[PDB]
């Protein structure tokens, strides 16, 4: 029914304010809270939204409303700071509890580098064995966050798809990889099929063809 | 103030039932100020809330949920419970217990530690692994790429070495996704000089201790652009 939209990354300088955005059918006429959870943690509150008295949070911390689309902001941000914030509200349509979907916020704190994308087809090997993946190996690249589409009959293709989330490597930027599940026939079928990586709104493409 | 720890079963079996355990403290279940809630997150991805209860009788539920969740209060333990029903690899989470302020339209101030859930038969599966050739894409002049696909085993962990940790130097081991049919893949890949592509042998050697086997699989180029 009734949906969050929330940016799935966002980079900032420390120091630097950083705005998280949350967008709902006039969200505003609603308490909005908002939680911080890092890695392997639960999540924290960190923006009660208390209905008819000020808010809490810590310092610094601040959820703001506008018609649709609720705003947590984050001054003078700092490294601890780092972490996937949830907006969170109640649909009374319907009588339940919604959240977004997340966003990571890096703190920046070494300079942007962009993904080096590498498409493998599926071997020959597999296929013989009456499968087929195809695997796209992502690296080199920071902040760790990453949106993959596949697709390339153009068509956007979901449905075969998993993704690793993003992890530190040896040379300290992240990995991330994705694999599209196909049977022989289906890699057979379709002329193409690409993997496309959004970074910061950048994007690195890659295609590959059963030639 | 209020403090909540879940108990799970770890693993649970295809198409069987899901239940688990909240055990609260700080506060009583029976008050009229509080509801209770199971929350799950799949790994890397996002929240979703399952549903809440008060003691007061009212639950409330996620829409795509209600009809396989059931949830309970036992005021003597203080606890509270989840059974969720005809379970699926989709439903492999952590699952969360939080107390649910009834206030400002409802929140989770006070939060467990997760429980993870993996629902996948118990049986143990090696895997099939496949080479990850070079490419004449798969080079930036020089350093080329290859790999090897680590496809379809159970449970965690693998160990992937190359040669016979014999090269070390450029090798990032990928982690693994559990991939909806309750199985896992993983991919490792090494840049190595594209000018000797054709004299050297660059083997995978994969380990998968929980099913003592463990595979040695060459990489060759792609045969159709030897290079003679």
């Amino acid at each position: 029914s009734y949906e969050l939209t929330q940016p799935p990354s966002v980079s900032v300088a420390p120091g630097k304010t950083a705005r998280i955005t949350c967008g709902g059918n006039n969200i505003g006429s609603k308490n909005v809270h908002w939680y911080q959870q890092k890695a392997g943690q639960a999540p924290v509150v960190v923006v009660y939204d208390y209905t008819d008295r000020p808010s809490g949070s810590p310092e610094r911390f601040s959820g703001s409303k506008s018609g649709s689309t609720a705003t947590l902001t984050i001054s003078r941000v700092e490294a601890g700071d780092e972490a996937d914030y949830y907006c969170q509200v109640w649909d009374s349509s319907g009588d339940h509890v919604v959240f977004g979907g997340g966003t990571k916020l890096t703190v920046l704190g070494q300079p942007k580098a962009a993904p080096s994308v590498t498409l493998f087809p599926p071997s020959s090997e597999e296929l013989q064995a009456n499968k087929a993946t195809l695997v796209c190996l992502i690296s080199d690249f920071y902040p760790g966050a990453v949106t993959v589409a596949w697709k390339a009959d153009s068509s956007p293709v979901k449905a075969g798809v998993e993704t690793t989330t993003p992890s530190k490597q040896s040379n300290n930027k992240y990995a991330a990889s994705s694999y599209l599940s196909l049977t022989p026939e289906q890699w057979k079928s379709h002329r193409s099929y690409s993997c496309q990586v959004t970074h910061e709104g950048s994007t690195v493409e890659k295609t590959v063809a059963p030639t | 103030q209020v403090q909540l720890q879940e108990s799970g079963p770890g693993l649970v079996k295809p198409s069987e039932t899901l239940s688990l355990t909240c055990t609260v403290s700080g506060g009583s279940i029976s008050s009229s100020d509080y509801y209770w809630g199971w929350i799950r997150q799949p790994p890397g991805k996002g929240l979703e809330w399952i549903g809440s209860m008060s003691y007061s009788g009212r639950t409330y539920y996620n829409p795509s949920l209600k009809s396989r969740v059931t949830i309970s209060v036992d005021t003597s333990k203080n606890q509270f419970s989840l059974k969720l029903s005809s379970v699926t690899a989709a439903d492999t989470a952590v699952y969360f217990c939080a107390s649910h302020w009834r206030y400002s339209g409802g929140l989770f101030d006070y939060w467990g530690q997760g429980t993870l859930v993996t629902v996948s038969s118990a049986s143990t599966k090696g895997p099939s692994v496949f080479p990850l050739a070079p490419s004449s894409k798969s080079t930036s002049g020089g350093t080329a790429a290859l790999g090897c696909l680590v496809k379809d085993y159970f449970p965690e962990p693998v160990t992937v070495s190359w040669n016979s940790g014999a090269l070390t130097s450029g090798v990032h081991t990928f982690p693994a996704v559990l991939q909806s049919s309750g199985l896992y893949s993983l991919s490792s890949v090494v840049t190595v000089p594209s000018s000797s592509l054709g004299t050297q042998t660059y083997i995978c050697n994969v380990n998968h201790k929980p099913s003592n086997t463990k595979v040695d699989k060459r990489v060759e180029p792609k045969s159709c652009d030897k290079t003679h």
